[PDB]
């Protein structure tokens, strides 16, 4: 009975560790900051599972199961847990999930704020590549920063009514939207460059990083067309007046 | 339900347990009249085509309730039959109308995400390749990705 | 490998036939070196999930060959054994971390349409009642109609 | 062996004829044009079968 209890405890710990590691906090889950937070949560769950396994009660239960011939149960609990992988992932994603350049880009919907937030996303991708965070993770951080910058630019344009602005106001709004899209693309490129540095550091594993960019350029082109068309409308009004 | 009871007597221990004959947990679950009622409903009634069985270990004491619907929990070796047919024929085996499958003892959310990713969508894709299906597969994959993002 | 052979003996015979273990045809199919390598790959690698074992009857001789791939042969009563775990471990769950899907002896178009209608769509309906899911259900309905049209 | 092959081939040919002549408009899949196209294809396949 006690040997079966120790083996079942080892197996349950392995199942809990596998369930904790199964919730992968990828960069696709939310923005770059959302992916960093998900990776931090997964690493924390892995560290908690590892602490529960390595606690003295867990060690005593494992020893009792092994003495009771539950070597298969102990091996299943060890293989299904992945506590070492969880601890390594927590250590690697700790220096990459802390940075919040994507949120800074989202808050700074303007051109300068978007450029600063994209630079922050690229720097977070570079720091994650320097740490144990994946090159794909850094590229996803850059892409999430670019998408957040694009969404912030769209929300600010909707709030300010830049599509239906006046001549100068619409020209400034189109310039701001184009700058937001360009800053998001540049931040995605910087995150991809940091991920490429990480992949170069891990050439055996890290195959490559995505172009990321943002998620706008089309909005900026439309705003530039609208500003040019407004200038043409003013010139044509002057020509018709003459 | 004779073939249905025969399948759960050996295949479930080979699936829910480490393998072999049924342990005391499955024996007590079948000894509970609810499991027999679920088996009788599956064999006779075509409208009711759901049942569950579990052989768990609780700190180990095993107190499991087997019902007439699919169930799962935590650290429990649940087992439910995917009855594609409504009732069970007398000439055919009783278990031949219910695809018996045992649940895993890992986290059910991640296991369900993996099952949606590579069990229903993969089946639709296999049927299409043997021959809509891609749209259903994409919807299942989107649901799995959303579940993973919410759990993370 | 050997574990996959034992699982196919204890599962497919209860699925393809009326019940039992791997027959002389099934044992000879599993005894092929390439079939054994395919079973080892299915029970070890995570990429290989569906495992097919057929109890065929060619005009009604009992002589079958096992393989990783699934094909619609002459009265090939295949049984898709889709594994959920990356490997079939002896200590960790294997059959609970797998499943048994039954394929007809003939081509699987009508059986697949019936499974989409009453085992995939009904399963999605049960999951929704317990609750991209409506998109999956509508796409499954469209794919079932298309599969019926193609089989007919 | 020839008779068994004849039976199997007759089954296969009947299946091919039914598949050619059964691709009709679905009860809820497609519009009126799609249903009419399925019906016309089924008519041609039925004549051929």
């Amino acid at each position: 009975t006690f040997l079966n209890q120790l083996q079942s405890g080892v197996n349950r710990w392995i199942r809990e560790i596998q369930k904790v590691t199964k919730l992968d906090r990828d960069p696709a889950s939310g923005t770059a900051l959302q992916e960093i937070s998900f990776w931090l949560n997964l690493e924390r769950a892995l560290y908690r599972i590892q602490e529960k396994r390595e606690s003295p009660e867990v060690l005593l239960t494992l020893d009792i199961l092994k003495h009771g011939k539950r070597f298969h149960a102990t091996v299943s609990f060890d293989t299904d847990t992945g506590l070492k992988q969880a601890l390594e992932t927590v250590n690697d994603y700790n220096p990459l999930m802390k940075d919040f350049p994507l949120n800074d880009l989202l808050s700074a919907t303007e051109l300068d704020k978007i450029r600063q937030a994209l630079v922050a996303i690229f720097t977070h991708l570079r720091k994650i590549r320097n740490t144990k965070y994946p090159i794909q993770r850094a590229l996803r951080l850059v892409e999430a920063i670019s998408r957040d910058l694009s969404s912030q630019l769209l929300k600010v344009l909707g709030t300010r009514k830049l599509m239906h602005v006046a001549y100068e106001e619409f020209e400034k709004v189109m310039v701001a939207c184009f700058e937001v899209f360009q800053t998001w693309d540049d931040e995605y490129e910087k995150l991809q460059v940091l991920l490429r540095d990480i992949v170069k550091r891990k050439r055996e594993e890290n195959l490559k990083m995505v172009w990321r960019i943002n998620p706008h350029r089309k909005l900026q082109a439309r705003l530039d067309q609208m500003r040019k068309f407004r200038r043409q409308h003013e010139q044509l009004r002057a020509v018709i007046v003459r | 339900v004779s073939v249905l009871q025969k399948h759960l007597r050996k295949l479930v221990p080979l699936l829910l347990e480490d393998g072999g004959e049924a342990p005391a947990a499955l024996e007590a679950a079948l000894e509970e009249k609810s499991a027999l009622e679920q088996m009788r409903k599956f064999l006779s009634d075509p409208q009711v085509h759901t049942v569950l069985v579990e052989r768990s270990t609780l700190k180990e004491f095993i107190s499991y309730n087997i019902n007439i619907d699919i169930h799962y929990g935590v650290k429990s070796n649940s087992l439910a039959f995917i009855k594609r047919t409504p009732v069970i024929d007398a000439d055919k085996p009783v278990s031949s109308q219910l695809r018996v499958l045992t649940l895993s003892e890992d986290s059910p959310y991640e296991t369900l995400h993996s099952f949606i990713s590579n069990a229903v969508a993969p089946f639709f894709k296999s049927y299409i390749r043997e021959s809509m299906a891609p749209s259903v597969e994409k919807k299942i994959a989107e649901l799995e990705m959303g579940l993973l993002h919410l759990q993370q």
